C-alpha cells in the first residue's frame, strides 16, 4: 500500500515559521512529485507547490513563492515544507499529496495564534419537551469534547462546532432536548473535557 | 489561471438515486499531445483527509467502488454516484492537473434528502454567573430542521442586530438526517442591561411564516 | 508517465 504519513500538528505565533514533513512509502520515491495542499477552515483546497525529488527541482504557487521553500531527503523518502513568517490566515490543515494527486496524506493542522492555552468557562443554558445545554466558553486550543450524564444521555445531543471569536479564543455550546416532565427530578450534567489544559468541567444544568 | 466551477454546491439525494456532480474548466484540460483529460475528483468527509476517486478524468483509482465514475472531456465533466449509500455524504472536489496552480473546485456537498422538518426554536438568556462577569452571551437553538438553509435574526427591544453574533451548525444527523444550528449574541453587560427584550426570530421552509422566540431581561 | 499537463517539457 501507498502511504503518505505527515509530521503532527503544530500551534504558532504569528511571525513564526514551520517545517511540516510526509514520509513516503509503498512505491519509489523519486519516480513522482510531492505537493503540498491546504484547506483553511470552512474553506476549499488550495495547491501551494511541489517537489520533484528525482532532481530536487520545486515549482511554487504565486501566492506563496516568498514564503514557502519545499524540500526532500531522497535517503528517507521523505518531503518537506516550510512555511515562513506565518500569519493568522494561515490557519489550515496542510495535506501533502503525491503524482497526481492520486494519495494524500492525512493532513497536518497547524494553528496560527497569538493565544496561549486557556481552559474553559462553562455556564449553563438552562430551561424553562424541553431543551437544556451547557455554554463552553474562552478556550484555547481546540479541541473540546463533551458528555452528558458521564455518557448516559446521548439520545438529542447536538454538540456544535466550536467560533473562534474576537478575541482568538473558542466557544461552542451544547445542547439535549429532554422531556419536560423530567425536569423536575432527572439531573442533566455536562461533562466539558479540555485535554490541552489538562482540564474536565462538569456542570449542573437546572431550571432556575 | 485555470477556473473550476463545480455544480450544484449542494445536492440532496435519496439513498440509492442517482447523484450527478459537474464541473466546467475555465480552459480545456486535454493535452493535445497525448490526448488525455488532467482531471480528478476527490472525497472528504467532515474534519477528515481527501480521497482519491477518479483520475484521468475517468479512471476510477484502486478499491473505489463502481458505482462511481467520471466522464467528460475538455472543459465539462461530471461524477456520476449509480445508487447513493449512506457514507456517500460528503463533499466532492474536483481538481485540474493540466497546468500549475492545480485548481479545485469549490466543491459539492451531497446529501440524505428528506421531508421538509421545521426547526424547534429555544432562546436562552445569559446566566448571572457569567453575566456579573461582564459579558452576556444568547444563545438561539434550532433542532432537528430539513433543509440546512435557516435563517436566524436577533431583535433587541425589535431593533435588528447586526455583526454580533455567530452561528454554528451540526453535521447531518445519521439517524433521521436533519440539521441543527447554533447562534450566540454576544455583548457586554452594560449594553445587555440597557434593553429589555431579547428576541430570536427564525426563518425556515418547514414553518409558514417566521416564528420568534423571546424573553424580558 | 506524465501525469500533469505541464510536467513533460
Amino acid at each position: 500500500e501507498v502511504q503518505l504519513v505527515q509530521s503532527g500538528a503544530e500551534v504558532k505565533k504569528p511571525g513564526a515559521s514551520v517545517k511540516v514533513s510526509c514520509k513516503a512509502s509503498g512505491y519509489t520515491f523519486t519516480t513522482y512529485v510531492m505537493h503540498w495542499v491546504r484547506q483553511a477552515p470552512g474553506q476549499g483546497l488550495e495547491w501551494m507547490g511541489y517537489i520533484n525529488p528525482y532532481n530536487d527541482g520545486t515549482k511554487y504557487n504565486e501566492k506563496f513563492k516568498g514564503r514557502v521553500t519545499m524540500t526532500r531527503d531522497t535517503s528517507i523518502s521523505t518531503a518537506y515544507m516550510e512555511l515562513s513568517r506565518l500569519r493568522s490566515d494561515d490557519t489550515a490543515v496542510y495535506y501533502c499529496g503525491r503524482r497526481n494527486f492520486d494519495y494524500w496524506g492525512q493532513g497536518t493542522l497547524v494553528t496560527v495564534s497569538s493565544a496561549s492555552t486557556k481552559g474553559p468557562s462553562v455556564f449553563p443554558l438552562a430551561p424553562s419537551t424541553a431543551a437544556l445545554g451547557c455554554l463552553v466558553k474562552d478556550y484555547f486550543p481546540e479541541p473540546v469534547t463533551v458528555s452528558w450524564n458521564s455518557g448516559a444521555l446521548t439520545s438529542g445531543v447536538h454538540t456544535f462546532p466550536a467560533v473562534l471569536q474576537s478575541s482568538g479564543l473558542y466557544s461552542l455550546s451544547s445542547v439535549v432536548t429532554v422531556p419536560s416532565s423530567s425536569l423536575g427530578t432527572q439531573t442533566y450534567i455536562c461533562n466539558v473535557n479540555h485535554k490541552p489544559s489538562n482540564t474536565k468541567v462538569d456542570k449542573k444544568v437546572e431550571p432556575k | 489561471d485555470i477556473v473550476m466551477t463545480q455544480s450544484p454546491d449542494s445536492l440532496a439525494v435519496s439513498l440509492g438515486e442517482r447523484a450527478t456532480i459537474n464541473c466546467k474548466s475555465s480552459q480545456s484540460l486535454l493535452l493535445s499531445g497525448n490526448q488525455e483529460n488532467y482531471l480528478a475528483w476527490h472525497q472528504q468527509k467532515p474534519g477528515q483527509p481527501p480521497k482519491t476517486l477518479i483520475t484521468w478524468a475517468s479512471t476510477r483509482i484502486s478499491g473505489v467502488p463502481d458505482r462511481f465514475s467520471g466522464s467528460g472531456s475538455g472543459t465539462d465533466f461530471t461524477l456520476t454516484i449509480s445508487s447513493l449509500q449512506a457514507e456517500d455524504v460528503a463533499v466532492y472536489y474536483c481538481q485540474q492537473s493540466y497546468s500549475a496552480p492545480y485548481t479545485f473546485g469549490g466543491g459539492t456537498k451531497v446529501e440524505i434528502k428528506r421531508t421538509v422538518a421545521a426547526p424547534s426554536v429555544f432562546i436562552f438568556p445569559p446566566s448571572d454567573e457569567q453575566l456579573k462577569s461582564g459579558t452576556a452571551s444568547v444563545v438561539c437553538l434550532l433542532n432537528n430542521f430539513y433543509p440546512r438553509e435557516a435563517k436566524v435574526q436577533w431583535k433587541v427591544d425589535n431593533a435588528l442586530q447586526s455583526g454580533n453574533s455567530q452561528e454554528s451548525v451540526t453535521e447531518q444527523d445519521s439517524k433521521d438526517s436533519t440539521y441543527s444550528l447554533s447562534s450566540t449574541l454576544t455583548l457586554s453587560k452594560a449594553d445587555y442591561e440597557k434593553h429589555k427584550v431579547y428576541a430570536c426570530e427564525v426563518t425556515h421552509q418547514g414553518l409558514s411564516s417566521p416564528v420568534t422566540k423571546s424573553f424580558n431581561r | 508517465d506524465c501525469y500533469l499537463g505541464d510536467l513533460c517539457n
